[PDB]
């Protein structure tokens, strides 16, 4: 409007975090791990800035600064609310623990103990109160739970990157 | 503008366009999960 | 929508109470004494940087392409000697480029003296055959190990 | 006690017709959830993240305390109280106090919600005299307003619009939200009379 359109570029990692809400720094040789984070972030309707490090003018400054924020040299890396989310093992962990909604929308991770993935029916306490004197193992007539099933053989997957 | 600048302007308008993000498939996915939970819990 | 606002609701409650035929609740007078919260009405010195840039750019060419000497040891003492000689010449205030010329001439003479004493010590260590540097010891501990790996296969 | 009376009626009905029906469980779900303790816990967990030494936080604390006492007295309805609460929460003074309490590290919000439970016990803001401590345990051990770093439930109605704009991807950029009637095929029962919400799917 008042200014002509211009592509944003920076030699420092701090200017990318202070500008966008969700920044991702990818490579062109890794299309599967990039597209999985594209599916997760767009599912929660979050605006995202994808920075392809192939054909960039500050590759060597940005590859050094991404090594300091995240100790692993693995790309892509998700950055939400000036914090480090991590690689696909960190994004899928928040999706499994149902934490990816409040990370992408409000910029914080739940520090609540206990897992919300293994729930049945309504979510209540259901024996989450602390037992007196411990010793939950010594009562062998306890409620073991419903019987679960396990596959005898592994079925062939649809795609190697289906998951 | 002339014909060339008008064609390039409408090409840039169709190329860089902001769509209407209406969360419809997530609504239907939440409804599908709720219907599956009702069918699992109650006969 | 501003038609549902705590200030508008307080104004509506106040003009409802001001008739005299409506009895105020406790929160009306308790909000007159505690109103709702509103959103409105609220290193290195740079000359030394340029000097070290010029001196590093002019010393890198005399050390790399000029002298062809890559095993130079303890460069910080001749570089700080270049700095202190530059400040000594800037005390009297002679020139700018000529001070750099004399500083680079002194640095070249110091590099030549260090190269000559390194060559003299290396020549006297190689002539007598009694003294062995640590790099030669590392290289014989490596090559005897490689000869033993040849013996192992 | 009307909740124990409704539980007695539920037990008598489930012993009468010898099955767990839909009418009786809906009745006791309506009886056991008539309490306004949710909004009182909202106001008190907003009061917990404040500063007892700052005068601005004292003003916010007394405002939210008066709001919770007016809700518990029944003199103020729930919708105007929610408007008062979201106007007190969206202010930059309260958000700056919450940011300072986050930047502290030895935060006083745990003693805040503990004193809040003691106040709700003493002033009669609950249904049972010892239910506020179980509600405190429920706020602590579960995902709730007490584990949010700013002290309100994390919905987008309690967060500012200028922070809502760059994060979320809504209908159009650069109130009650509706589907416009250009979508003749949106879902099976979706239409223009079906409202949508920015940060949640209530379906």
């Amino acid at each position: 409007s008042a200014t002509r359109w211009l592509p944003f570029v920076s030699s420092d990692l701090k200017d990318y975090l202070n500008r966008y809400w969700a920044v991702m720094f990818t490579v062109g040789a890794r299309p599967i791990e990039t597209g999985h984070i594209r599916h997760y972030v767009s599912w929660y309707c979050t605006r995202m800035k994808v920075v392809l490090l192939d054909h960039h003018v500050y590759v060597e400054p940005l590859r050094q600064q991404l090594q300091e924020a995240s100790r692993t040299p693995e790309l892509p890396l998700l950055f939400v609310n000036k914090k480090l989310v991590g690689t696909l093992r960190d994004v899928e962990l928040l999706e499994r623990e149902k934490k990816l909604k409040d990370v992408l929308h409000f910029g914080f991770e739940w520090r609540v103990g206990g897992s919300v993935a293994a729930t049945n029916g309504q979510k209540s306490l259901m024996g989450a109160l602390p037992a007196p004197y411990g010793d939950a193992e010594f009562f062998r007539g306890r409620y073991r739970g419903p019987p679960v099933a396990r596959p005898v053989v592994s079925l062939p997957t649809l795609h190697p990157f289906a998951l | 503008v002339n014909k060339q600048t008008q064609k390039y302007r409408t090409k840039l308008r169709y190329r860089f366009r902001q769509p209407s993000v209406v969360p419809l498939r997530q609504t239907l996915q939440q409804r599908h999960n709720t219907i599956l939970e009702v069918l699992r819990r109650r006969r | 929508n501003e038609k549902y606002e705590p200030w508008e609701h307080m104004k509506r409650m106040g003009r409802l109470v001001g008739t005299g035929f409506y009895i105020p609740p406790e929160w009306y007078n308790h909000f007159r004494m505690f109103p709702p919260i509103n959103h409105n009405f609220q290193t290195l010195s740079p000359e030394r940087v340029a000097l070290r840039d010029e001196l590093a750019r002019k010393s890198r060419l005399v050390a790399s392409e000029g002298m062809r000497y890559y095993n130079i040891f303890w460069v910080r003492k001749p570089l700080d000697t270049m700095e202190k000689e530059y400040y000594e010449l800037k005390r009297r205030g002679v020139d700018h480029g000529e001070a750099i010329r004399k500083v680079l001439q002194g640095f070249y003479s110091g590099l030549a003296v260090k190269k000559r004493v390194a060559a003299i010590q290396a020549e006297e260590a190689k002539l007598t055959g009694r003294f062995i540097t640590m790099r030669e010891a590392t290289v014989v501990l490596g090559v005897l190990a490689k000869l033993h790996k040849e013996q192992l296969t | 006690d009307t909740e124990f009376q409704a539980l007695v009626e539920f037990i008598e009905g489930a012993s009468y017709d010898q099955l767990i029906s839909g009418r009786r469980f809906k009745k006791v779900y309506d009886v056991l959830s008539e309490n306004d303790d949710m909004f009182i816990w909202l106001c008190h967990t907003a009061m917990s993240v404040l500063n007892p030494g700052d005068m601005r936080s004292r003003l916010i604390y007394n405002h939210l305390r008066i709001l919770a006492e007016s809700v518990a007295s029944g003199e103020m309805t729930q919708r105007t109280a929610f408007r008062f609460f979201e106007s007190a929460v969206r202010s930059p003074a309260y958000r700056e106090i919450a940011k300072r309490q986050l930047e502290g590290g030895a935060a006083t919000r745990l003693a805040g919600i503990s004193a809040a439970a003691d106040v709700m016990r003493r002033m009669g803001l609950t249904r049972r005299p010892m239910s506020s401590y179980f509600e405190l345990y429920q706020r602590i051990v579960e995902r709730s307003e007490a584990m949010t770093p700013w002290g309100f439930p994390p919905l987008f109605q309690f967060e500012e619009r200028l922070s809502l704009e760059p994060r979320l991807k809504f209908f159009s950029r650069a109130r009650i939200f509706w589907i416009p009637p250009t979508w003749n095929r949106a879902g099976r029962f979706l239409g223009p009379h079906v409202t949508l919400y920015p940060g949640m799917t209530p379906d």
